């Protein structure tokens, strides 16, 4: 009801002239962990200055 | 019309009459809501009143009940706006910030955004943003609230003062997306074509010292602001080599691994190491002592797992010692006492929180708020631990109201006719009530002439006249009597000898001492061994 | 420990303690189990404070806000400490009965309001309040000599205006809505299994992965055993 | 327009010590009085979680200890930090378990390889389980609510929790051991 | 070290009133045998000291140093006079001045006292 | 309003004074008039556990 815009009330009615529907409750998806969610893709960073990060990480990653 | 078809309709007196009877479960208020927008399609200003006013009561009604829905405070707004009067939206989004205490990131985001066209006053619009960065500013994923930010000064101002103003702040900041404020600083510095437009960034002093450089600098300047960019952009790689170590820390200790950032509801649950990360990552954020970074990241933390208590505590708990304001911690289990639904472990601390900041008569209160929830029978309860706190608390009060009534200015504890008379109901239930000789326990503990000759007659020979076998069978009743007697400075040790091996011992079943001997050889084994002869024949 | 000496203690050695201060709004609320016991001691403080600068607002369903308004400094010195000390007196000394002369190793304490748009130890400013648009703050000072003292150097500092009008029918609506929040969620407490969340939809849906996180659990164990035998 | 302003950092590993491993639940206790049994030593470290204890070696005046959250292992860590146990500031850091410890004692004489092993992961996400808590004491059907302890663990079999028999149970044992302990029989 | 402080909390509100709890805290330290007891609980050296040279004396301690990982003591670069704490209304007034470093050249050092190795494996 | 009343159950369980009003107060869910009986019906159980 407030992101996908198409259907919000504000804009909602000039986006369907120029699917996932309001619909959708919270029965769908009960558990969202259960293999359905990816990482948060991680903090991007500058080109020039990728050299000035500390070489190795705190703890050991998988 | 469509308002009266809507309620002869069969579906709208079963959606309705479910939510009355599971209030907390939302997927039926979500229904009641999801529904009964549909059937008024159309929903301009064309549409009734009464079909208006009760699409606008299960709204303000619904987020009565779950405060923590940051959708549904936007997108009654939005229905408020659309169906056109900003004032009745601009109290909504008011009513949904206090909601979470002012620091909440999707409502400023989604507040400001609309707060753009409507506000339609230069210095009122900034002030908006002003209050807002001081709250929800640090957030770790407010990197798109600037951004915001930043488009209204560019867009708007004539001066561009501020915009450097501003700037100058969001580099010492961590957030996600920090790289995207670097390079927009990078692609100033570069675009500075004059040496005044070096004032814009740091004072006339501020570059002469730290950096040497001056702007009254008469010559042929052409490479010596070619050197002042070379000087002045080393000094922000040296920033963005500071704030990249805090950020790339926290992404990669805490943040990569929280993947739940929303409320939900109260029958959703959290994993394990959800929960360990976010005791972790408060623990880290009280660390650093930046206090608007600190309430900011429990609240943050709060909302996916406001119902259980373990952060409730913790919040309480770090503004209890760390930064010293005890009144201040009252209001977080009273404002965290209604979302969790343990509710024991905070009542267990909040009764204390009250105590040693002497507001007695609140707690007095309070105890009769709890027993007027069970009608007077708080004696009665399954949970044993919400009498318990109930008891010993409602003790305290009852020594101090009430003057003492046995000698040595003991105060007549469990032992008053109120408190007692609920003890004895308690003790009543025998095997179901289920905490029975922990009550019975505390009862041992008056240790003078007066008290052991009430708590022998009015409880310990009472429950042999009536004889009820549960709790002669338990060995542990058995042990307590003798304790009792044992501890009294009253008695000479001739006569505590006498009165415990001569009546106490006998007056029990040769085919209960089976299972009693064993709680009961351990008071015999460590206080008198001399007579450990004498309890072994007897059985 | 006794007021009006306390009181030109305080009116000699606070350099203009006379003069009030402009748009000024302080909201003292309490509660007392004993009506009749307090009525006499506000009738008592009435006989000083002129029905103006200090008015006494009853909310009965006790609880009696106390407001004070357009005070002078040693004004707002007095009332508290009459306040504050019978307060306490009630579980103390019920026997004394003197309301202007403090009772000895009693030590002062309590909570007053001001409104949140202020200019700004013992007294302190709370974090994380309840009452929306206004600010709570927090007296914790011993003696009654030194509680005078740092709430004239509280006054001193604070300058603060542009209250509405009726700004008071704002408090009642916000602070009997904060307990009255409170004492439905004492009633909820008694009733959280199934008299109000539909538990056999509920458990019909954790059922199936609770019993696979125990089954993650007793596997983990004999994957735990493996590492460290 | 070939190269791009941003991209994702790349970063070396830390080459997996005992040290640096993130799932690692083991306390290394080193500076003990060797006037201390594994009993006593269990009395301090039992509040801060469930303990999967693991030994004390003789005569060598430093043990170690293993919870099941590691949340409850730093809570131990930052807990008891030159604290005295028996006249005797204790300093306590990270290390192995007892099979690990072998694969380091037959490496450490033959300074061969010394190649670590993590200890095995939960398997997330366990919806029941709440870290840094503990079943007291050993008929349950619960409401599995969030605001209560659904699944725990036992001093190894994994018990659902009744929170209100719970702390009849932690306040049971409360009371018996101040009687044992004052007659010396549990210590 | 529990076990007396869970007791003690039920019989001091059991067989105590509240003139004689008034009295008991003089309040040159905070210690209350109602609240204490319970914020003592787990913690074994937990002590209650008000002091505004602990906000002098910060940044230089363990906790400081082994802050969101334990045991590891590294050295965490920051800027000295950080602007974050400051609202930007009130910033507007003055130019800022420049950021003023420390511990910057320690990114990358990281030291552990593998206490472990040197006292257990090597004896 | 009209064919409509607001009513909260946790007004009503625990048995206190104003769990219904027709007015829009706040905190209250909208049932149909008609529907009070079958409100009151439902909650039967949970008022015989609380009374006795």
């Amino acid at each position: 009801k407030v992101f996908v815009d198409a259907n919000r009330f504000d804009i909602g009615d000039l986006v369907k002239a120029s699917s996932r529907s309001r619909d959708e409750t919270c029965e769908s998806n009960p558990f969202p962990r259960l293999n359905n969610p990816k990482k948060l893709e991680p903090p991007k960073i500058l080109s020039q200055w990728s050299n000035t990060i500390p070489k190795t990480s705190i703890f050991y990653s998988v | 019309d469509k308002y009266t078809a809507l309620i002869h309709d069969e579906n709208f007196s079963t959606l309705t009459l479910n939510v009355s009877r599971y209030p907390k479960s939302l997927a039926y208020w979500e229904k009641l809501l999801n529904y009964i927008v549909k059937a008024s399609a159309p929903i301009c200003k064309s549409t009734e009143p009464q079909l208006l006013k009760l699409i606008r009561c299960t709204y303000s009604s619904m987020l009565n009940e779950f405060p923590y829905l940051e959708n549904y405070y936007i997108d009654f707004a939005l229905l408020e706006y659309k169906l056109g009067n900003v004032s009745m939206s601009h109290k909504i989004f008011q009513r949904g910030l206090q909601a979470f205490n002012q620091r909440s990131l999707l409502l400023w985001t989604s507040y400001l955004k609309f707060c753009n066209n409507v506000i339609s006053h230069q210095k009122q619009l900034f002030k908006k943003y002003e209050t807002a960065e001081e709250y929800v500013g640090l957030h770790f994923f407010s990197g798109e609230f600037w951004d915001l930010y930043l488009e209204q000064i560019s867009s708007r101002c004539t001066s561009s003062k501020k915009y450097w103003n501003v700037l100058r702040k969001i580099l010492e900041i961590p957030l996600h997306s920090f790289s995207k404020f670097y390079a927009l600083w990078l692609q100033r510095i570069d675009d500075i074509m004059d040496l005044k437009q070096l004032s814009q960034l740091t004072s006339k002093d501020e570059l002469l010292k730290k950096l040497k450089i001056d702007i009254n600098y008469s010559g042929r300047k052409g490479p010596y602001l070619q050197d002042a960019k070379k000087k002045l952009k080393k000094i922000t790689k040296e920033m963005y080599m500071v704030v990249q170590y805090q950020v790339l820390e926290i992404y990669s200790i805490f943040e990569s691994k929280i993947y739940i950032n929303y409320y939900t509801s109260p029958e959703t649950l959290v994993s394990s190491d959800e929960i360990e990360t976010w005791i972790k990552y408060l623990d880290y954020t009280i660390t650093l002592q930046t206090d608007s970074l600190t309430h900011l990241n429990f609240q943050r933390a709060l909302l996916p797992l406001a119902h259980y208590d373990l952060v409730w505590i913790k919040y309480s708990k770090w503004l209890i010692n760390s930064k010293n304001d005890l009144l201040g911690a009252k209001n977080v289990l009273l404002m965290g006492l209604k979302f969790s639904l343990k509710k024991t472990e905070i009542i267990k601390l909040l009764y204390s929180v009250i105590c040693k900041l002497n507001e007695y008569v609140l707690l007095r209160n309070l105890l009769e708020k709890i027993e007027s929830s069970y009608s007077d029978n708080v004696e009665n309860v399954d949970d044993f631990e919400i009498f318990w706190d109930y008891l010993q608390f409602k003790t305290f009060c009852q020594n101090s109201l009430y003057s003492s009534r046995y000698s040595d200015s003991q105060s007549n504890g469990l032992l008053n006719k109120e408190l007692f008379d609920k003890v004895w109901k308690r003790l009543s239930c025998k095997e179901k009530k289920s905490g029975q000789e922990i009550l019975l326990n505390n009862l041992v503990q008056f240790y003078s002439k007066d008290t052991v000759e009430f708590v022998e007659k009015n409880i310990f020979q009472k429950i042999i006249e009536f004889g009820w076998e549960y709790y002669l069978q338990n060995g542990m009743f058995w042990n307590c009597y003798c304790r009792l007697i044992y501890f009294d400075t009253s008695r000479s040790y001739l006569d505590k000898r006498q009165y415990i091996v001569r009546k106490i011992w006998p007056q029990i079943d040769k085919k209960f001492a089976q299972s009693v001997l064993p709680s009961l050889t351990e008071f015999c084994e460590s206080y008198f061994p001399e007579e450990m002869d004498t309890l072994e024949e007897m059985f | 420990f006794d007021i009006w000496k306390n009181l030109d203690r305080i009116r000699s050695t606070k350099k203009n303690a006379g003069q009030f201060i402009k748009g000024s709004l302080l909201i003292l609320p309490m509660r007392t189990e004993d009506k009749q016991q307090f009525d006499e001691c506000m009738d008592e403080l009435h006989k000083y404070i002129s029905k103006d600068i200090l008015r006494c607002y009853p909310q009965k369903e006790m609880l009696f806000y106390i407001v004070l308004k357009d005070f002078n400094i040693l004004d707002s010195c007095f009332v508290l400490s009459v306040l504050l000390a019978f307060q306490k007196r009630l579980w103390m000394a019920p026997s004394e009965k003197s309301y202007f002369r403090v009772p000895k190793n009693i030590n002062l304490t309590g909570s007053f309001y001001l409104p949140k748009n202020i200019e700004t130890s013992s007294i302190v400013e709370v974090g994380f309040n309840v009452v929306p648009d206004f600010q709570q703050f927090q007296v914790k000072a011993c003696h009654v000599s030194k509680f005078m003292n740092e709430l004239s150097n509280f006054f001193s500092q604070v300058e603060f205006g542009k209250c509405e009008a009726n700004v008071i029918n704002y408090f009642k609506r916000e602070y009997n809505r904060t307990y009255s929040q409170i004492s439905l969620a004492l009633y909820e407490l008694p009733l959280i299994g199934d008299g109000l969340f539909d538990i056999k939809s509920y458990i019909s849906k954790t059922r199936p992965i609770i019993e696979t996180s125990k089954a993650q659990m007793i596997k983990h164990i004999s994957e735990m055993k493996a590492y460290n035998e | 327009n070939h190269m791009s302003q941003f991209i994702y950092p790349v970063q070396q590993q830390p080459s997996l010590n005992h040290f640096t491993d993130p799932n690692n639940t083991t306390v290394f206790i080193g500076g003990l009085s060797s006037l201390v049994t594994e009993d006593e030593l269990r009395a301090y470290f039992q509040p801060f979680g469930t303990i999967v204890y693991v030994k004390i070696p003789v005569g060598k005046c430093c043990g170690f200890v293993q919870y099941v959250d590691r949340l409850s292992a730093e809570a131990a860590i930052a807990g008891m930090q030159g604290f005295p146990i028996a006249n005797s500031r204790v300093r306590l850091s990270w290390g192995r378990s007892a099979k690990q410890t072998a694969l380091l004692q037959q490496a450490m004489l033959s300074n061969s390889l010394q190649v670590q092993q993590q200890q095995p992961g939960l398997q997330q996400p366990n919806y029941g389980y709440i870290p840094s808590s503990t079943c007291e004491a050993p008929n349950v059907s619960s409401t599995m609510l969030p605001g209560c302890q659904i699944l725990n663990y036992s001093n190894g079999q994994q018990v659902i929790m009744q929170g209100s028999e719970a702390v009849v149970n932690s306040t049971n044992a409360m009371l018996n051991r101040l009687e044992q302990g004052s007659n010396g029989f549990m210590f | 070290m529990n076990d007396i402080l869970t007791d003690y909390k039920t019989f001091y509100l059991t067989h105590s009133n509240i003139v004689t709890y008034e009295s008991s805290i003089i309040d040159s330290n905070t210690f209350d045998p109602i609240l204490y007891p319970e914020l003592k609980m787990s913690n074994p050296k937990y002590d209650p000291v008000l002091n505004t040279t602990a906000n002098v004396d910060w940044h230089k301690k363990t906790e400081w140093k082994e802050a969101g990982h334990i045991g590891i003591t590294t050295e965490r670069p920051q800027i000295s006079n950080s602007i974050i704490e400051c609202n930007s209304g009130t910033l507007i007034q003055k130019p800022i001045s420049l950021p003023n470093f420390r511990n910057l050249e320690k990114i990358n050092q990281v030291k552990i006292n593998d206490l472990y190795t040197e006292e257990f494996l090597k004896e | 309003m009209r064919d409509i009343v607001f009513v909260s159950p946790q007004l009503y369980l625990s048995s206190q004074e104003g769990w219904k009003s027709d007015s829009a107060k706040s905190g209250f869910i909208p049932i149909l008039k008609n529907d009070l009986q079958r409100f009151q019906d439902s909650l039967k159980h949970i008022v015989d556990a609380r009374n006795s």
